[PDB]
């Protein structure tokens, strides 16, 4: 049933009870003290892991599944480091000044000196975290938010040129629309104006700006990583790494 | 190519 | 105090509108062929000269004077290669298929291609170009968006109490702002739900210009680097800002 | 004192 697909005739309390139900678990850390090679295999360890539970959530986000393999393949290749930064973010908004990258790996920002070119990002994500914490951000936009990243990040990076490929990227839209009904719902719930909820809706979607930024950095990062060839990264994660190049 | 096995299953 | 916050929407439309930076030609010459280094020339050049003007326009953006020069310097040193873009984006919207850099320098990305690792950000502004021309942005929404971009892509990278007040002022004009691209979609008679969806579609891009932006300054960092052209001491400047691998 | 900083300042 891919022509009128499921995630268009959820109601907004069901897209968010889909969301929350597809969230991934909060992965531990298999965690001596600190050094470059050491915390770099630590996170790209953990990234690699939670990268398994990624897929099985994308295709638990409404309207994913509806894709073509290729479409699917390329909005998670775009994504993916939006998408754990984000998690990330959201798991430290409770640690100000702290990143969580697991229960058992909570790292202040002077620990991201021990790897060069990591501390611009650490601050960058602590930056957003508090940003969150200032908006009492809320599960439920959370997952919204997570789900819009996913479906947006590579959806101006396909071909316009086929006769199917267009019709791809109205569907692409038309979710889109659904979640962006879906947080606006969400604010009224909470007792937000009309004006409060067009501002705020406004506030979340510009912090993706920042997100997607962040994204690139990290991107340049992991790659000078991969180059360096001193911390071992996964088959999948040098595939995803290759997919930005 | 990972990715793909990995959505298909 | 700041005078942004006490103007109606009609007034932010009209200070933005006439506050407009002028249409620039480039230094094209006919007479000779494009190479990689010409043509490389040529956009310098003209983003040189552009960025002059953009200066006298962020002055008059409501809300920019009233932030102290260090913080005046962050935000276009952050926003300056999306806004540049945006514009060009903007400029192309009824040249389906090719970039209008200048109206002496029109390219499709056939041309694009003599300059190796530019036809990919070629591409992406065409097809951002696209977007907006299949969304029928207007004038009024496009120099809402450009001061956006401004004001919110350098906001959060900024301790201090009079650091927080700073940052809350900056959040302040941009919900102003948001009211006022509201106010442009009701009194062109979109519902209510179809002012908060395409409010939602148009931010969603502007990470896609930011996206695009950090892929061109990759570029023009690489230009540099490989001595393919000589930047200006201001270019370098902005450039040395984003502090790249 | 950085060429923007200067532009920034002349009117
Ligand atoms: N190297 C880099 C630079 C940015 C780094 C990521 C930042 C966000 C993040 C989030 C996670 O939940 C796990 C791991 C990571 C990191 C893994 C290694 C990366 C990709
Ligand atoms: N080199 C690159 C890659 C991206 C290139 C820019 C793309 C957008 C743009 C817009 C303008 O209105 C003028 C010049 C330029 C270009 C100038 C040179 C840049 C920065």
């Amino acid at each position: 049933s891919k022509k009128n697909s499921l995630a268009l005739s959820l109601t907004a309390d069901q897209m968010v009870s889909a969301l929350l139900d597809a969230e991934p678990p909060i992965l531990y850390s298999e965690y001596r003290p600190f050094s470059e090679a050491s915390m770099m295999g630590l996170l790209t360890n953990l990234a690699d892991r939670e990268l398994v539970h990624m897929i099985n959530w994308a295709k638990r986000v409404p309207g994913f599944v509806d894709l073509t393999l290729h479409d699917q393949v390329h909005l998670l290749e775009c994504a993916w480091l939006e998408i754990l930064m984000i998690g990330l973010v959201w798991r430290s908004m409770e640690h100000p000044g702290k990143l969580l990258f697991a229960p058992n790996l909570l790292l202040d920002r002077n620990q991201g000196k021990c790897v060069e070119g990591m501390v611009e990002i650490f601050d960058m994500l602590l930056a957003t975290s508090s940003r969150f914490r200032m908006m009492n951000l809320q599960g439920e936009e959370f997952v919204c938010l997570k789900s819009i990243i996913l479906l947006n990040s590579g959806v101006y990076t396909f071909l316009s040129s086929t006769l199917k490929s267009l019709e791809e990227k109205d569907h692409i839209h038309r979710v889109l629309d659904k979640i962006t009904d879906t947080l606006i719902h969400l604010m009224a719930k909470a007792g937000l104006t009309l004006q409060q909820q067009h501002q705020r809706l406004a506030q979340l979607l510009l912090i993706l700006s920042h997100i997607r930024h962040m994204s690139n950095k990290g991107m340049e990062h992991l790659y000078s990583m991969k180059c360096k060839n001193v911390v071992p990264l996964s088959d999948l994660l040098l595939e995803m790494l290759d997919a930005h190049r | 190519k990972i990715l793909h096995r990995l959505l298909q299953d």
